[PDB]
């Protein structure tokens, strides 16, 4: 058959990933411009939300050295690839778990609906890639919202998960954090309540 | 109008099949017995039609849709794609590629085909396109079935697609056949074996191309075509 | 020595070539535009002529499944390569033998004189490529005209045929079909009267 | 009634696929995590059904005729034949061989198949027969097409026919799959690759069998099947 | 050592096994004679019973596409191997789980006692072979009866299971379906309560 | 009362010698120039004579006794024996095997042989027999000598015995020649070399068979013959 | 693919074939029973006919050392495979060309019609196999009769010969030889009028 050049193989990010990708968390100075966890400035259109979560290993223990990358549509359901710190909104960001508490945070707006390749609406979602010590190739998942039940039930991506019970692992829980709308999204890498991870 | 501005590398007629290949029985009475007469290239041979202004229908390259009589054809959905280059490796853009084939069961939609396997009411078996500006072509079709034929008493064509390619001149025009990777009929076929050199036969075998497949939809095969090398004239008439 | 990429090897067109290249002849519907046997619109410059012929195998039997491509100068000695069904004249065309009578036809104009690469005039000619079941690589020939005897005798291509008797095989016979000027060009692939075939 | 009169050679469970083969994703949650418990052969294991008195319809072995809705199926007409023997080389006569498959385009006639390729109105995809007194079986069918499936993001089954064989006891009963000589999908398939030993994979590849073809009609493939060796009991209970 | 011909290797039955072995379940017409789940005509000797069960994967989810073959002695402890739809009793049968509820059923009689090869009585049992998508080689088990406790405790096959807790996995639970005597035999392929599977 | 109940595997006419093999000079004018016309098997081709009740004389298989004119022939006393099977390995019982040969000095008892080597007054050179119920035949003879012949200017046939075998049908009938292990003339002979494939030539070389010799009496050679494979018809006219 | 044992390769019969297969023609004594050229005794049912012919090489010269085997139905269209010199009719015989004149003869009855494998009647024919010096593998042909024109025109074997002109080569010419019905069937191995030879 036709064989292309092989892709460069993945390796773990390791526990000092923050030297390269989360400078402050390493205990080091930052550069003038950093890619971090505030996707939206206050004047960005849409519903402003806090996202937060913890990451658990197969023994139920916090993964305190997790590094996450996120990619989401703006409130109008458009992906904004022109990354610029001057923008009111960027579709891309980065976050990491605190070493003491194991919690990550993101400041963003709720994404609008985007259609799949066959023209079928997907429920509002944030695309997540998870990296850490012990993770040889990053894990892809999606964060959906528990206040979008009707859309979630009809999502052509969620419907590719054979068991309804596993679909539940991708639904973030609405709450309030110091007077602001928030959603908690915990990830369980392995075992009971294991989060669905995607290949594409 | 066309101008004489290039020369085409002389064909290797031991790489091509010879005319007289008696195991392919119809070649016996349809092969010249006198030698070909070699002539130098002139404008008559070094020019030829360009088909950029031929009007193509929207589905001319898509055999799944271009004989639509109420549904889809039955058979192995495949893309057949590749690049047309010359012997120097230069792409051949905006060139006419035509193809024709039997259906999934080896039946041709031709008045003279007497094979008992049924026609597919949604399959015609004809495609055409122009290579793009980088030399690439693409068809969508179903994989044809092997075809029994009255050569020896139990002869069967491998699965195959007939191809015609115009290229830059009448000197480059070629008709050939595409075969499919792994087909155990290929080494047994007297038409394949009209080509004496096994390395030349390998050049007609399309490779499975998973990279070009549409998941949950269709597979793909890649078939690259090499036409005679074209060069500028040099040091002529002096 | 320097060895380039090998050319893709030829194979026979086979007896169902019409499916792909002569759709009506196969018994099939045609597409909006087809490349076929009428090279000249009625008002094209030059002398309008019919060409016709039959093709014989080594046993003297008609080759009823032959497919022919032609390439010729227009009446002014110009090759019109920008193929278009709206052209007054196309230098290229296709034809095929009828299955009953084994006869092909072409509607065209008599070609004007073109010079060879050394600047020597060639006699008026049609370039022909012949394809069929049993023909592993197409056969190249030329159709010249019996009413151009003076030019034919001086043609630098005809003069490369060593024997005058063999040159005669390339000379089409003027005749009339339905009262209109025609030239008949029969091809004998093999044996007595075998047509000259070229390599270039 | 049945009697305990023989023993069957113990299976090589490293020749067979293991239960947990994670590239075949559905095997992950459907494989035991405890060891199998070995038990000695008794009459419960060394006997099994014989189907000599099962009533077969005239076309049960002929998939070209056994789903007749006005015509012939579209696809590559083939005979699939072979011999069932045990590991000592002894034929296994009067044994039940069942098979099922997709149509020429890889579509199954099953309510749960969501692949877009069309059904063939004249093709069902089921056959059965009994081996003859010398261990031979024969089916007529069309060659199935490859089947995309939701394993990895671009996975395709090679062309295949599912087989079930009863043999002399419940200890010999086997379900397997037949693949076709040369198919370039075979080395890529995670179900094929559930078998760790490449020599074992080769045992599932049916060979083109020109000797068994009907000229101007159908090709043929040969697929021999080996069941566990059967021997008489000896030196037991003493 | 002496190496015989290797056995043909197993492959999964796949999720469309019903096409071949459970035609009605596939959604397809049946043939005049089918091998199916009613082992006993109404007047067959012995105690007429319904067997039913569900099959669970390692995540506790129903295996809705499972196919089962069964082999059992008749009420008199005889294996009836001459399969025939006209038999009062067949020792062999087939069943499959429904796709909605994941439940298989079998109509049979309670099997009589048969001796092992050393002449020791085995407790009443059904031999089962389980096939499905995801199962690369079929799983062998046995269904014993909870109202045969004395015989079960002395069974030389059950006694080859080292742990008494695992023996419990093979004991079907007496119940009533539509008021008729039944035994439920759920199979857990993997994990908590994993059913004992045999090699022989 | 002969019936059409079987089919015979199609001949490989590249395993056999081709018709036109010009180094064997007489083949040039005695070879067709048109292709053979393939026809399906009918009862005309799949039947043939059975010679079970042809009357054989007592010495028809024994060339040492069947031309007795006062004594034994001069030459190397040998048994020539073997088995006739078909391509599936099945014996061909009760079939007619005929043979003819020159004497120990390469002289044939034929009016047209003008070689100067003398006739042997006790040798004729003709045998026939029927294969037994297990496919075996046996002759006793003397080893023939090489034969010079007017092909090239110094051509010599290797020692050889001509064979004809009827088989079950006119489709299986074969004439061939047996050569002897080690003979250095074999690779030089243009009749041997009418066979293009060296592996096919090897099939004509009889092996010294000491196991079949009679000590203090005669040596032995073994020559097995393979006729076209015979199979039952299947799936015809449907 | 599946490869069977290869067939023993053919070799020429050579010019002394009559030593083995036509003893009298070699100039040698005959055995008590010989297979020869009288298929029918006088009392055999059917129309008694003489067949005769000559065999020509590619230069138009007689092949004087030809050996022929024939196979034909009886007058009722049945093949008689039980060869016995006591029979009124045998379906099989042998003949050879005389060395002086190059003529072979056969004494038989005209065969009845036999159906092909698809049930279609074949025209009356005699199957012939031709052996000689220079012939590496025997040539198969058929002798048909010129007084069976209607049947010959519809014969499914004759109709597999693409050119009508070649079909004519298989038609024997009715005549009278010393007051008896005869048919002459000449064979031309090569060149003008080349006899059709079959593969099967
Ligand atoms: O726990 C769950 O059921 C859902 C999972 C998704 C968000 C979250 O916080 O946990
Ligand atoms: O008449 C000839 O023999 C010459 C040849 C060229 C034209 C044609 O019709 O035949
Ligand atoms: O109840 C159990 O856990 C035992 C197992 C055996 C029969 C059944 O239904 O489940
Ligand atoms: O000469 C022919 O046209 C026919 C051929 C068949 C019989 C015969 O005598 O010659
Ligand atoms: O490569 C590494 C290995 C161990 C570790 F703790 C950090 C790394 O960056
Ligand atoms: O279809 C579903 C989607 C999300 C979820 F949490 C459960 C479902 O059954
Ligand atoms: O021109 C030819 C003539 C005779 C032959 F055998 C081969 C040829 O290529
Ligand atoms: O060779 C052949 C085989 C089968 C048939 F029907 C016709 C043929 O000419
Ligand atoms: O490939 C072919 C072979 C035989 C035939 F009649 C037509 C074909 O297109
Ligand atoms: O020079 C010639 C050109 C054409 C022809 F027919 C004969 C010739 O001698
Ligand atoms: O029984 C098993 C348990 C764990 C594992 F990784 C493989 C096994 O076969
Ligand atoms: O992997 C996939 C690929 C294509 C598709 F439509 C669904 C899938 O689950
Ligand atoms: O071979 C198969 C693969 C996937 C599937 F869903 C069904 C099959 O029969
Ligand atoms: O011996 C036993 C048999 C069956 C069971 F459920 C428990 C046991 O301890
Ligand atoms: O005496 C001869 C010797 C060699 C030959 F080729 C022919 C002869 O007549
Ligand atoms: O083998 C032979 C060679 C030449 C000849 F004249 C007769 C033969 O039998
Ligand atoms: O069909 C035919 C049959 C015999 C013959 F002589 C000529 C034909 O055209
Ligand atoms: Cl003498
Ligand atoms: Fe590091
Ligand atoms: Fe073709
Ligand atoms: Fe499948
Ligand atoms: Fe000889």
């Amino acid at each position: 058959p036709i064989e292309l050049l092989p892709e460069t193989p993945s390796q773990t990010a390791g526990p000092y990933v923050h030297i390269g990708l989360a400078l402050e968390a390493a205990g080091n100075p930052t550069r003038d411009q950093e890619i971090w966890n505030r996707l939206a400035k206050p004047d960005a259109p849409g519903e402003h939300i806090l996202l937060l979560g913890q990451v658990y290993d197969g023994n139920g223990h916090l993964v305190r050295d997790s590094f996450l990358e996120v990619w989401q549509a703006d409130a109008n359901g458009e992906y904004q690839d022109a990354y610029n710190l001057e923008n009111a909104f960027n579709s891309f960001g980065r976050t990491a778990t605190t070493f003491d508490a194991g919690e990550w945070t993101l400041h963003t707006v709720k994404p609008g609906v985007v259609n799949n390749a066959a023209g079928v609406p997907m429920a509002p979602h944030i695309n997540i890639s998870l990296f850490a010590r012990g993770i040889n190739i990053h894990l892809h998942t999606r964060l959906y919202f528990d206040d979008e039940a009707q859309a979630n039930a009809k999502c052509p991506v969620l419907n590719l998960i054979e068991q309804p019970q596993r679909r539940e692992t991708l639904i973030a829980k609405r709450c309030e954090v110091d007077g602001k709308t928030a959603y908690r999204f915990d990830i369980r890498i392995q075992g009971e309540g294991e989060t669905v991870f995607f290949d594409f | 109008p066309a101008q004489d501005n290039s020369r085409f590398v002389i064909r290797d007629r031991n790489w091509h099949p010879k005319a007289l290949t008696p195991d392919y029985k119809t070649s016996i009475a349809r092969s010249p017995r006198q030698a070909l007469v070699s002539i130098p290239q002139s404008i008559s041979e070094t020019t030829g039609p360009n088909f950029s202004h031929l009007g193509f229908g929207a589905h001319d390259h898509d055999l799944l849709l271009n004989f639509n009589n109420g549904g889809l054809p039955i058979g192995e959905r495949i893309i057949v794609a590749g690049r047309v280059v010359d012997q120097y490796g230069k792409p051949v853009p905006n060139t006419l590629v035509e193809m024709w084939q039997a259906n999934a069961g080896g039946r041709y939609r031709h008045k003279n085909d007497r094979y008992l396997a049924p026609l597919d009411p949604n399959f015609g078996g004809v495609g055409r396109c122009l290579t793009d500006s980088d030399g690439y072509y693409s068809f969508r079709t179903i994989k044809p079935g092997p075809y029994p034929w009255r050569n020896g008493p139990n002869d069967w064509r491998p699965a195959h697609i007939h191809f015609g390619i115009s290229g830059p001149s009448i000197a480059t025009k070629l008709i050939t056949q595409l075969y499919f990777e792994g087909d155990p009929l290929i080494p047994m076929c007297p038409i394949v074996k009209s080509i004496a050199n096994p390395e030349a036969v390998q050049q007609l075998i399309a490779k499975l191309d998973m990279n070009n497949a549409n998941p949950m939809d269709c597979l793909a095969y890649r078939f690259d075509i090499v036409l005679r090398g074209q060069r500028k004239t040099h040091f002529e008439n002096c």
